[PDB]
RNA sequence: GUUGGAUCUUGAGGGCCCGCCCCUCGGCGCCCCCUCGAUGUGUCCCGCGGGGCCCGAAGCGUUUACUUUGAAAAAAUUAGA
């Protein structure tokens, strides 16, 4: 677990969640995400349970920890909103970064113009990062992924409930992940939160 | 499985676990037996008696007050209908279809339907004959079906 | 289902929404109730799915009206099962 | 409707097990089903079961394990005089080192190893391994 | 009048003498006059339980039981006070037609219904122990070990009356049949 | 796979699972475990000593795996906010 | 013609195994006879030997199929000493 009071959440997180529009979900009924759901908003739309979002995020974070090299976890986003997000994560945690197009075959193909060696994949939506998700299960790689109520759950080990499409939702979850892994093993230390704001993540946000 | 109807659905109630219903006022044996005797005097079938007892009185079935059911009471008394209620109502439908068939000799549907109902009577009746609820020396007929319903 | 659940004491909202004979412990949810209703001056016991009307001496006719589902009732009424 | 009850139960478990599902509702529930489940349970092929009681005919919830590979039914039942047991055992089991043929004998529903010791035959119900 | 409460050909005394004297007291006692004045129990038997109080099991031939069950809780409460903590209840024992075997004697039979058989009698005893709640359902859990425990669901309305009783009901059943019973409250009403 | 009283036949002893109680065979794809780090608690900061769960081809292709991991992890502990 | 739902009870000895539970015999006993010890056509220990009647036991209660053990079951052949 860790030192323990702020790993049972705190108001600071609950404010960030609400702001980033995490809480709203899809309108498709569930059979694999159903457990996670707190309550259903009137006339469709599911309110995800922040308590569940926490525990899964921490279990994910913990799995990246106990590797003494953070490079062999590949952070993956093909979404525009999360290109900046993963780039900041890679600076911070020390992940090997994949922003924009994946380009098929880097965990496959003996003869190729690039090859990456991971041990764990972190995905932002496995219906946009579907190519890594399929490719990973041909070569025996576990995949964590940020899943909503209409994402595929096949070949995903650990799902993290969250909207995880667009806006600040993808950004915030990368920020909180980086903060979490640095707590256990980093230089934030002692299981207390980051001094970096989530705004360094998020999207580019069109510059005036 | 149904070979006696073209259905697919259900046609019975769910029934409760317990041998006592409703347990807040189950009345007494006395009350409902009197009521049964008086209703059965009027020539009412066990079905009809069960319905009216259920809703108006605080009994549901009378199987939960005493181990007897409405038929059992009737049968032991010796005041009872002279054939089972289901068999009666089957015979009654086949009469009604037969009357409609007399009226209309172009109604192919009615001919088909009559056959089905008649077959249904025979299989039920065969069951009653074997277990001595009907005499084996009676048999269903156009002739006698009329006489029963009248 | 997520296809590995085992339920030995199932919640009474996923067993109470189902059809009457499809329940995981089968007893129907039907009950009796006492009806007070003001033009009747006696407390008539009525069946929730009565089918045919319940009537009483105290009322002219005002007690039930037939409906294929739950029996219709008129003015002030109460219900307590009691104990099914 | 149901002209064998063993055959439905056995399939139900196997189909659950394929999914990874750890529950089934078998019914109509009979004395023979209970007996078959207990012998099966003892050897570790399935987990524990719980019989729910109704006035319909009963329903059993079996919590199963994936220590089973196949529970087959020999329907229609055949006589076994302890010199067709050998023929069955080579035919329909993968080795003689493991698996049980489960029969009903007059000395009780028992596995065929116990049958061999008693030298009491009867009717073959099924098998598992 | 008690005149049949102690006679049963039992060697004791102690408890039966106590219970018979108690019965006379109750016969005169208010709101229980004119219903024990013609109905006097065949025997009383004492068997202990794990509550550290003894349990008094009274035998009724079935017609008596209806009157005893009517009151139950109030009567049992008075008898518990009188006998200093003993838990009193009422159990019905029928004759029970012989085994469907064959050898070991199968005696005289004529049709044996499933409402007078050994299992039926045990179910009837369970029903008789309770009064303000009924048995909604039952389940038996078969353990992996091979043991069985029967969880008897009771009504979730008026439960309180049976809650304190539970331990004695468990123990008494164990002494009589050699099987443990436990009580539970379901998930029906609500 | 033993022979006799405990003689070793066999080329190797394969991994098992506890999310469906089915062996991971023989060179199969989509078969990997999942080392979650322990944290020592109270003072924070990761201390060893991996908790490992074994995930088979079967569960993953039937899209079970997400829920399964939580059941396995919770049952033997330990994660904050349980 | 084939097939068919649920539902009825049997503690010790030794480190499982055994009998049990929710009259033609043997014999717990009762009565008889040559009587066996109180006795030597004959008792009051008992039916022990022949009896009757009648319990644990047992036809017991209503039948089986099945399965199980026996017999009856050509020699040569055939497996096989």
């Amino acid at each position: 677990s860790g030192a323990l009071d702020v790993l049972q959440m705190k108001e600071e997180d609950v404010l960030k969640f609400l702001a980033a529009g995490t809480h709203l979900g899809g309108t498709n009924l569930d059979f694999q995400m159903e457990q996670y759901i707190y309550k259903r908003k009137s006339d469709g739309i599911y309110i995800i349970n922040l308590k569940r979002t926490w525990e899964k995020l921490l279990l994910a974070a913990r799995a990246i920890v106990a590797i003494e090299n953070p490079a062999d976890v590949s952070v993956i986003s093909s979404r525009n909103t999360g290109q900046r997000a993963v780039l900041k994560f890679a600076a911070a945690t020390g992940a090997t970064p994949i922003a924009g197009r994946f380009t098929p075959g880097t965990f496959t193909n003996q003869i190729q113009a690039a090859f990456r060696e991971p041990r764990l994949l972190v995905v932002t939506d496995p219906r946009a990062d579907h190519q890594p998700l399929t490719e990973a299960s041909y070569v025996n790689l576990p995949t964590i992924a940020l899943c909503n109520t209409d994402s595929p759950l096949r070949y995903v080990d650990i799902a993290i409930p969250c909207n995880n499409k667009g806006a600040h939702s993808v950004g915030l979850m990368w920020w909180m992940l980086a903060r979490e892994v640095l707590r256990m093993r980093g230089t934030i230390s002692r299981e207390h939160p980051w001094e970096v704001m989530p705004d360094l993540y998020f999207y580019r946000d069109p510059e005036e | 499985g149904r070979m006696h109807a073209p259905g697919k659905g259900l046609s019975q109630s769910a029934l409760p676990y317990r041998r006592s219903v409703p347990t807040w006022l189950k009345l007494t044996s006395d009350d409902v037996k009197e009521q049964i005797y008086k209703l059965a005097k009027k020539g009412l079938t066990p079905s009809q008696i069960g319905v009216i007892l259920r809703d108006s009185h605080g009994v549901a079935q009378v199987r939960f007050v005493t181990g007897n059911k409405i038929l059992r009471i009737l049968k032991s008394k010796g005041l009872a209908p002279d054939l089972p209620e289901d068999l009666y109502h089957l015979i009654k439908k086949a009469v009604a279809v037969r009357k409609h068939l007399e009226r209309n000799r172009k109604d192919k549907d009615a001919k088909f339907r009559l056959i089905l109902i008649e077959s249904r009577i025979h299989r039920l009746a065969r069951y009653y004959k074997t277990k001595r609820v009907l005499p084996p020396n009676w048999k269903y007929e156009s002739s006698t079906a009329s006489a029963l319903v009248a | 289902m997520p296809l590995a659940k085992d339920l030995l004491h199932p919640s009474p909202e996923e067993e109470k929404r189902k059809h009457k004979k499809k329940r995981l412990v089968q007893s129907p949810n039907s009950y009796f109730m006492d009806v007070k209703c003001p033009g009747c001056y006696k407390i008539t016991t009525v069946f929730s799915h009565a089918q045919t009307v319940v009537l009483c001496v105290g009322c002219s006719t005002v007690l039930c009206q037939p409906t294929g589902g739950k029996a219709r009732l008129t003015e002030g009424c109460s219900f307590r099962r009691k104990q099914h | 409707v149901r002209m064998n009850v063993l055959a439905d139960a056995l399939k139900s478990i196997n189909n659950a097990e394929k999914r990874g599902k750890r529950q089934v509702l078998i019914r109509p529930c009979s004395k023979v089903i209970v007996r078959f489940l207990t012998v099966m349970m003892k050897h570790g092929y399935i987990g524990e079961f719980e019989i729910i009681d109704d006035h319909r005919a009963g329903k059993i919830v079996v919590n199963l394990t994936g220590r089973l590979n196949k529970c087959g039914v020999i329907s229609p039942r055949f006589d076994v005089q302890l010199k067709d047991l050998e023929k069955w055992q080579n035919n329909l089991l993968p080795s003689r080192q493991f698996g049980f043929i489960v029969l009903t004998t007059s000395a009780g529903i028992m596995d065929h190893e116990e049958a061999r010791r008693k030298h009491t035959g009867g009717k073959i119900l099924g098998f598992f391994f | 009048s008690a005149k049949i409460v102690k006679p049963n050909g039992e060697k004791p005394d102690e408890f039966e003498s106590g219970i018979s004297q108690a019965l006379l007291e109750l016969e005169m006692n208010s709101d229980l006059k004119a219903q024990l004045r013609e109905l006097n129990i065949t025997a009383a038997k004492e068997i202990e339980v794990g509550g550290g109080r003894k349990a008094i099991i009274i035998f009724v031939p079935v017609p008596q039981l209806k009157s005893f069950q009517k009151i139950q809780v109030r009567l049992v409460r008075e008898l518990e006070k009188k006998f200093s903590g003993k838990h009193v209840v009422f159990i019905a024992q029928r004759r029970i037609l012989p085994k469907p075997t064959r050898k070991s004697r199968t005696k005289n039979k004529q049709k044996r219904p499933r409402s007078r058989t050994l299992t039926a009698v045990h179910d009837a005893i369970l029903e008789d122990l309770v009064f303000p709640s009924e048995i909604v359902g039952k389940r038996i859990r078969v353990k992996l070990d091979g043991s069985r425990l029967i969880k008897v669901h009771l009504d979730k309305a008026q439960q309180n009356n049976v809650e304190h009783k539970v331990e004695t009901f468990s123990g008494v059943y164990k002494k009589l049949t050699g099987k443990d019973v436990n009580f539970e409250f379901p998930e029906f009403q609500l | 796979m033993q022979s006799n009283a405990g003689e070793f036949v066999d080329l190797y002893v394969p991994r098992k699972c506890s999310a469906s109680n089915r062996i991971i065979g023989a060179k199969d794809h989509a078969s990997i475990p999942m080392n979650v780090a322990e944290v020592d608690k109270v003072t924070g900061r990761f201390n060893g000593q991996s908790k490992t769960y074994a995930i088979c081809g079967a569960i993953r292709r039937m899209g079970e795996s997400d829920d399964s991991i939580l059941r396995l992890a919770k049952s033997h502990g330990i994660v904050s906010q349980n």
